[PDB]
């Protein structure tokens, strides 16, 4: 209703309160085309941007596609430079790089680098634990 | 001293917007 | 302390060399075999340096080699002769010291 | 009666090129970090 008034203000207070609760419950798919949204939204007009490659990102490591988060990181790394430079690029690279070797020890690691910076939310850290057990899994399995 | 005086001017404006 | 009380030379691959190889024992580890308190009483110092030399290609560094690990020693510390030498100024004798 | 050659040691003195301040640099960093947090407040 917000986004059909022309207010993308509130519209995007809105989308991210969903796709934080749609992550939250599991729907990281769904959270992550509504953290694209977002990023459409806010293109051209920066901090919550990064904010908002993170999350995308963080959701597709949960839904275990590190394909889909590293296009997310190229593309936030070609459209918006102050991802490409940002500690939350960085951030996601390590955690893609970390996916895909199957290391959740690094990842835990990164996990605590980042978080020595830039605190990491309980959202963050919801998400991020639930990727550490699907690396986990994959190691038990 | 200059990057102090502006984290300072930033610190301040960071008040100001907060208001 | 400072020899391993399970060893007894036959093992080690030096061999044709007994006579020097009882000479350095005799003369360098044996001060420190008794308690320490007889030396003092007999008013001994210990010894500090070795010197070995020889042709090339003699089996020197072969006893370098197996010695600490024959004789219970702590890990000895091991720099090629070139290696001290550095480019910024104090880097070398620093690294001495 | 005799030529002679020349060798090269030092970059500056008591300080070296590989520590060359590692310092006036290290705590600017710390200091532009602390920059870079505040304008993220301020552009929220
Ligand atoms: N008793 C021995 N005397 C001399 N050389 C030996 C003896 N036993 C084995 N070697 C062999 O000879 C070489 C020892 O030479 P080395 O002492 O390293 O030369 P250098 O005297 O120039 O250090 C090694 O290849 C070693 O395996």
């Amino acid at each position: 209703w917000y986004a059909q008034d022309q207010s993308v203000a509130l519209s995007n207070k809105c989308f991210i309160k969903c796709a934080d609760l749609k992550a939250l419950d599991g729907q990281y798919i769904e959270a992550s085309d509504i953290y694209s949204k977002l990023i459409k939204s806010s293109m051209g007009n920066q901090w919550s941007l990064k904010d908002y490659f993170l999350k995308k990102g963080l959701c597709q490591l949960a839904a275990t596609d590190a394909v889909a988060a590293a296009r997310t990181l190229q593309e936030g790394q070609s459209e918006d430079p102050n991802f490409a430079d940002s500690r939350e690029s960085n951030f996601l690279k390590s955690l893609i790089d970390a996916v895909n070797e199957g290391d959740s020890e690094q990842l835990s690691e990164h996990c605590k680098e980042f978080d020595n910076f830039m605190r990491l939310d309980k959202w963050k850290i919801t998400i991020l634990n639930k990727i550490k057990e699907s690396i986990q899994q994959q190691e038990d399995d | 001293s200059r990057t102090a005086e502006l984290q300072a001017e930033i610190d301040d404006t960071v008040g100001i917007m907060r208001d | 302390a400072v020899i391993r009380p399970d060893f007894k030379f036959e093992d080690l691959g030096v061999g044709g060399l007994d006579k020097e190889f009882t000479k350095i024992f005799r003369r360098a580890f044996a001060s420190r075999i008794f308690p320490p308190s007889v030396i003092e009483k007999l008013g001994i110092s210990h010894v500090k340096g070795l010197l070995l030399y020889g042709p090339p290609g003699t089996g020197k560094t072969l006893i370098a080699r197996k010695i600490g690990t024959m004789l219970n020693a702590k890990e000895p510390k091991i720099v090629n002769g070139p290696e001290i030498l550095s480019k910024y100024v104090g880097s070398s004798e620093e690294n001495i010291r | 009666g005799q030529q002679i050659f020349s060798q090269a040691l030092l970059n500056a003195n008591r300080r070296g090129e590989a520590k060359t301040a590692l310092a006036e640099v290290q705590a600017r960093h710390q200091e532009l970090l602390k920059l870079e947090k505040s304008m993220a407040e301020l552009t929220q």
